[PDB]
């Protein structure tokens, strides 16, 4: 589960990488995630997870507000680097 | 007729407890398919519909393993398929399905429903798993499309007998099929896979004679380490 | 063979009676407990097949501290009126005894057999008494002769010591070497033929009980 | 119980470890 | 042979 | 090599001493281990069967010992028809002892001969035999044969019947020759007259032995033959309600503790009912232990779902939830534990702070004694306690409040 | 104080705090206020309310009364704790022995800890006792009130030595309490055999048992260290009369009892249709074939009494016949015998 939790991690860098600098128009689906049971067994998987929806959510209220060169879109992507480091 | 009339009963303790958690459920299901299995190894004439009824709950097995899996719980872009288990589900799904329909004697058009309701469900789950991992829009479309196909050829074929899967995957579709023909694809595969988990268990209308189709070959009689030697190019 | 194949299985019932009546903890059978139940003037048979039949389900690794109690009271079991329940379970459980300890056990139930018209009549049979001459455990208690549950015991330990003198000899030929082969031989067949000729000769009716 | 503590549960001693057991142990 | 009846049957190798 | 470590060990078997040649039989299963090639291990077992046919019985039991220590490797020898004809050769022998050991060879070889009809034969005729030990391995051969070939156990299942009535048979060889019955899980109708004779013979021969066996061979026929559950289970029950004898309920006890752990899928509510005004009206602690435990078996089961308000189990949770003895309540309390986190029914709210403050009861009577009963009773309450907090999470407070405390 | 938390109690954390207390002192004694909470329960108890209190929430008064139990038990010696333990619980069932409570586990666990402590005195005599218990089966049922005398016989029998026995009443008794299907009857019965039983048991045999037989068969076969030894005439009819349980009874003094006992057996039943012939057929035929006899490998019988093995074998033949298959088959016998 630890290495899955890496793993989402750099998935959720390339993602934010690619729906909003690269092609927000391509991107950006019906990435709902259906967060029901969080069935996380330890804290450190409940910290990654809080992240994980924290800056999918502002990918996705940020997808195409701006153009693709933004400060907003530097910022969220790499304050999203902060919030991922932040848990030990 | 002690053994039907335990298989019988083992099959509607399976039915009748249809309103537990997923986990009672998958202990249910692997209880009765443990049964099943040796009463097929007991009674040599109830084996076909013991295996039968097994490879039935097997389906429904890994249909509530499937449907239970930590996928849903993660987003699309951090889904990742290399410790997928439905994906693997879907296609045991569909193989069971076949081996049901034709490796069983005594079918029957009330057997053969319920084995295609199987299947659209297992078609279903799989449209689900690939549209998990798929980013563009027009291949996801694409197989939505040829999806609701399907259930429309089931729906056409199989009219006769659609009064009696009450609260089923295809009944629930077809209330729903207007609003599924204008609906986007990912809220179509969003709302099948908010409904699969709804969907009622069917019931298995037993056939009073059925028998599986079994093979055996001797005449090679893989037991002898001697080689059958001929020319390179020639035939043996 | 027949000390040896009673160790083998057949329907595992003795591991089960074991589990299902061992555990009642019940912890007054002792050997101390057994043998004031022997020791009583007015003798209860009732409370030996108790303790005896408690005794059945011990393993034979457990049943080594009763040994003693087992054997020197078995000159009792032939006073004219014991049950036959009692002895065949003497037997039995002389027979588990034979697996775990059956050179002290023999001598121990050679020294309880004797007739006893004096204070000890040879307590001292050690096991080097009974591998020179073997045909002491013939001259029991007579009335064993009609008890064929000592008759078991008694026919065990006579074959056992048998062989064991052939051993003995041996080894007593080979420590004394420092022919004697063929009167070792010579000595062995004639023993033999001995021990089947007494055997023989407790087969006769006898004519006390034939008139 | 927890079936997660590594501590407990110590019968499965790897190679490394109870080597590292045996050398900061007895120091 | 002492461990066989006269009337056994034979064994053929 | 490997045939020369044979030949080494195989020059040893015409020793002539017995010493060597028993070394020499007894070598074998090494030799086995170490070299598992069929061509070999056939060669092998057919000199071992000519010294089986041609030694004393001192060295048919090294055979034995042997060919029971490797039974796995006799399914590889490919030449049985002549290994078995010269081992069978020795049933012949007017030595009882001879024909014991060849009994017990037969039984150990029953994987490997399956239908072998003289095999059966000498095994029926042997049954019937004037000697101790012989009958004993026509038991045990018996036993074995009927596992593994069922046109043996038809007949052989009529023939045990006759001399079980049959009165000539001693009790104790009667108690070794109830538990063939266990091998009827063949067919339908040879399981229900096994049934129908071990019903007769427990009413027969109400012996505490002869019920302990005939209950526990009865037990293992219903859960290898499945379709002989819920009669059994009810049974079970009745003997365990109805026999005063505290052995007889002890077997029933840890028989339907047995059937719980094997299928607990198969428990109607009216065994659950039975069982648990079992453990209502019982004076013993000792077997209200063993009734709670097959009961916390049951609760963590689908059968809690079969058996469902304030019911029987219920009450025998709360009742056996505050008791003297730390086993009955620690298996009270896991069958409380197991209720609660089962469903979310509006009854179990009640009880749910029941099952709280029964653990914290559990927690200051099991910490500060230090006996090793004392422990199992601890983890047992812990474990309870963890599986209450991540099943209810609300309720989770007080748990690490009391733990805190009584730390 | 303390009756102010009783107070506030049952009417919290003040509980886990008197637990802790509990556990504290027990910890000491078993080691190296109890007393006091006792006390000030008894009177607060004497003055009538907590009852309900105590009722509603059982999760905080039956842990208490484990601790208390769990305390008188581990100093037996202390006396005036179990004594005043006892009448806190007789007076707190008094008020609790009422028709409509809605009584539940703390009920419950006041009826056995009554049981455990009162029950655990030893009765004066066995004599009374037993008369007692025998007028306690013979009002109607009496379930508590036979299950309290029959735990003061079991003390008194475990304490005391022997009494006036009255086998009468000793068989009277345990006919009641197997025809109630008392819990405690193989305790009694092992106390009453521990310190002639034969014929009582044998006269329980004799005369419904049902599930309770097998235990009188085990004492029976325990007891009489033979078969058939002491009263005969009642082994007899036990083992051939015009029984579930014979033919283990058969196979016992088959293979149990003495040659002079078999023989004497066989000559009372050859040399009046008072025996079963089916079962005596069965004992003469296993007689003959027991295998100690045949081990490693022909009976003469007097002129009367081949005469009376003949008609037997007939009155068999007849009351089968109620065809010649069973006549075949006690031919071997007939030809073994002549």
């Amino acid at each position: 589960r630890n290495v899955e939790l890496q793993q989402q991690s750099c998935l959720l860098i390339s993602h934010a990488i690619e729906a909003l600098i690269l092609d927000p128009e391509s991107a950006s689906f019906q990435e709902y995630g259906s967060t029901g049971t969080a069935h996380a067994d330890s804290e450190y998987e409940r910290r990654m997870m809080s992240v994980y929806n924290h800056v999918l959510e502002e990918v996705e209220s940020l997808n195409r507000k701006y153009t693709p060169v933004s400060y907003m879109h530097t910022a969220c992507l790499c304050n999203a680097i902060i919030a991922l480091l932040k848990v030990p | 007729d002690p053994s039907q009339q335990f298989l019988q009963q083992s099959l509607e303790r399976v039915y009748s407890l249809q309103h537990l958690d997923p986990q009672g459920a998958q202990e249910l299901l692997e209880f009765t398919i443990r049964d099943l299995q040796r009463l097929g190894e007991l009674q040599s004439e109830l084996a076909g519909v013991a295996d039968f009824s097994a490879t039935y709950l097997r389906c429904q097995l890994l249909l509530i393993k499937a449907l239970q899996e930590k996928l849903w719980n993660v987003a699309a872009p951090l889904y990742l398929k290399q410790s997928d288990l439905a994906s693997a589900a879907a296609k045991q799904i569909m193989e069971e399905t076949y081996k049901m329909e034709f490796m069983y004697s005594g079918v029957e058009n009330k057997q053969v429903v319920i084995i295609h309701h199987m299947r659209l469900q297992a078609k279903a789950l799989q449209l689900i798993v690939t549209a998990r991992t798929t980013r563009g829009l027009d291949p996801l479309f694409g197989m939505c499309e040829k999806f609701l196909q399907e259930v429309d050829f089931f729906q056409r074929y199989f009219i006769a007998d659609l009064p009696h899967l009450q609260d089923s995957f295809v009944d629930k579709l077809l209330d729903l099929m207007p609003r599924l023909m204008t609906s986007k694809p990912a809220e179509v595969v969003k709302i099948l896979q908010t409904m699969l988990r709804q969907s009622a268990f069917l019931h298995l209308p037993l056939p009073e004679q059925i028998h599986k189709a079994s093979a055996t070959i001797i005449e090679p009689a893989g037991e002898s380490d001697n080689p059958l030697r001929f020319t390179s190019g020639l035939v043996v | 063979v027949d000390d040896w194949i009673c160790e083998e299985e057949i329907t595992g019932t003795d591991a089960l009676l074991r589990r299902m009546l061992l555990t009642n903890n019940a912890k007054n059978h002792s050997p101390k407990q057994l043998q004031e139940a022997f020791s009583a003037v007015p003798v209860n048979n009732t409370q030996v097949m108790q303790i005896i039949e408690h005794l059945t389900l011990l393993s034979a690794s457990e049943l080594i501290p009763y040994a003693e109690v087992l054997t020197s009271n078995m000159s009792q079991l032939l006073n004219s009126g014991v049950p036959r329940r009692i002895l065949q379970t003497v037997n039995k459980l002389w027979m588990v005894l034979n697996t775990v300890m059956p050179r002290r056990l023999w001598v121990m139930t050679v020294n309880a057999l004797q007739p006893s018209i004096k204070f000890v009549r040879q307590q001292k049979y050690t096991q080097n008494d009974l591998m020179i001459d073997p045909l002491i455990v013939l001259r029991c208690d007579q009335r064993v002769h009609r008890c064929p549950p000592l008759m078991d015991i008694t026919l065990h330990m006579l074959n056992g010591y048998l062989l064991a003198s052939k051993a003995y000899l041996s080894a007593h030929l080979k420590e004394t070497e420092q022919t004697r082969e063929e009167l070792k031989n010579a000595l062995l067949a004639a023993q033999d033929s001995a021990a089947v000729q007494i055997l023989l000769e407790i087969c006769l009716p006898t004519e006390e009980e034939k008139a | 119980x927890x079936x997660x503590x590594w501590x407990x549960x110590x019968x499965x001693x790897x190679x490394x470890x109870x080597x590292x057991x045996x050398x900061x142990x007895x120091x | 042979s002492p461990s066989y009846s006269p009337t056994s049957p034979s064994y053929s190798p | 090599d490997a045939n020369s470590a044979l030949m080494e060990l195989d020059k040893g078997l015409r020793s002539g001493k017995l010493g060597e040649q028993c070394e020499a039989v007894v070598r074998f299963p090494r030799l086995f281990q170490k070299y598992p090639f069929p061509i070999l291990i056939n060669s092998a077992f057919l000199k071992l069967a000519d010294v089986f046919r041609v030694g004393n019985n001192f060295l048919r039991l090294c055979v034995l010992k042997v060919t029971q220590q490797s039974e796995k490797h006799l399914e590889k020898i490919l030449n049985v028809d002549e290994f078995v004809k010269r081992i069978f050769s020795v049933i012949h022998s007017n030595d009882p002892v001879a024909r014991a050991i060849t009994l017990r060879m037969l039984g150990s070889l029953a994987s490997i001969i399956p239908e072998r009809k003289n095999a059966h034969h000498s095994i029926r005729q042997s049954l019937d035999s004037h000697d101790n030990v012989e009958v004993e391995a026509a038991v045990f051969a018996a036993a074995n044969f009927s596992a593994q070939s069922k046109d043996f156990a038809v007949g052989i299942c009529n023939k045990i019947s006759e001399m079980i009535q049959g009165l000539a048979t001693p009790v104790d060889l009667k108690l070794k020759l109830i538990p063939i019955l266990q091998h009827m899980h063949h067919d339908a109708i040879l399981a229900s007259s096994a049934r129908q004779l071990l019903q007769q013979l427990v009413t027969s021969y109400p012996s505490t032995k002869m019920v302990i066996v005939s209950l526990h061979t009865f037990t293992l026929l219903a859960a290898s033959s499945l379709v002989d559950t819920p009669k059994q289970i009810q049974l079970l029950l009745q003997y365990l309600k109805n026999d005063p004898r505290k052995a007889v309920k002890r077997l029933a006890i840890q028989d339907l503790k047995l059937l719980a752990n094997k299928t607990p899928h198969t428990w109607s509510r009216e065994n659950i009912q039975a069982l648990c005004e079992c453990a209502l009206q019982t004076p013993y602690d000792s077997l209200k232990l063993g009734m709670l435990s097959v009961l916390s078996t049951l609760s963590g089961t689908i059968a809690i779902k079969h058996y469902f308000r304030s019911s029987d189990l219920v009450k025998l949770a709360q009742e056996c939830c505050y008791h003297n003895n730390r086993g009955i309540a620690a298996h009270g309390v896991r069958v409380l534990t197991n209720i609660t986190v089962s469903c979310q029914e509006k009854d179990l709210l009640a009880l749910e702070q029941d099952a709280v403050f029964g653990l914290e009861s559990l927690l200051v009577l099991c910490s500060q004694d230090d006996s090793p009963g004392a422990q199992a009773t601890l983890k047992i309450a812990l474990n309870c306690m963890v599986k209450l907090a991540k099943g209810r999470p609300h309720l989770s407070q007080s748990v690490v409040e009391t733990l805190l405390t009584q730390l | 104080d303390l009756a102010g938390m009783f107070l506030q109690i049952f009417p919290r954390p003040v509980a886990l705090a008197l637990q802790q207390a509990l556990g504290q002192e027990l910890a000491r004694v078993v080691q190296g206020i109890t007393v006091r909470v006792l006390q000030a329960l008894a009177t607060l108890l004497s003055s009538p309310a907590l009852v309900m209190s105590m009722h509603r929430s059982h999760f905080l008064a039956c842990p208490l009364l484990r601790q208390l139990c769990q305390y008188q038990r581990c100093v037996p010696q202390d006396t005036g704790f179990s004594s005043l333990f006892l009448k806190v619980l007789l007076q707190m069932l008094q008020w609790l022995d009422s028709p409509g409570v809605e009584g539940g586990p703390l009920r419950a666990q006041l009826r056995m800890l009554a049981s455990q402590a009162s029950a655990g005195r030893r009765l004066s005599d066995v004599r009374g006792g037993l008369l007692r218990l025998a007028e306690a089966l013979a009002f109607r049922q009496d379930l508590e009130v036979v299950s309290s005398t029959v735990r003061a016989v079991i003390a008194t029998l475990r304490s005391g030595e022997q009494c006036s026995v009255e086998p009468d009443l000793i068989s009277k008794v345990l006919q009641g309490l197997i025809e109630v299907r008392s819990p405690h009857l193989e305790e009694l019965l092992t106390a009453f055999f521990s310190a002639k039983p034969v014929v009582v048991v044998s006269s329980l045999l004799l005369q419904r048992l049902g599930p309770s037989s097998g235990l009188l068969v085990d004492w029976l076969e325990m007891l009489d260290p033979e078969v058939v030894s002491s009263c005969p005439d009642l082994q007899l009819r036990l083992l051939f009369s015009r029984p579930s349980f014979r033919p283990y009874l058969l196979t016992l003094f088959t293979h149990q009892s003495s040659w002079p006992t078999l023989h004497q057996c066989i000559r009372v039943l050859l040399g009046e249709q008072r025996f079963d012939p089916s079962a005596s057929l069965d004992f003469l035929w296993a007689c003959i074939h027991v295998p100690r006899i045949w081990q490693g490998r022909v009976l003469r019988v007097q002129g009367p009494e081949l005469i009376s093995l003949v008609e037997l074998i007939l009155a068999e033949a007849e009351t089968r016949s109620q065809a010649c298959s069973l006549i075949q088959a006690r031919l071997p016998l007939l030809l073994s015998c002549c």
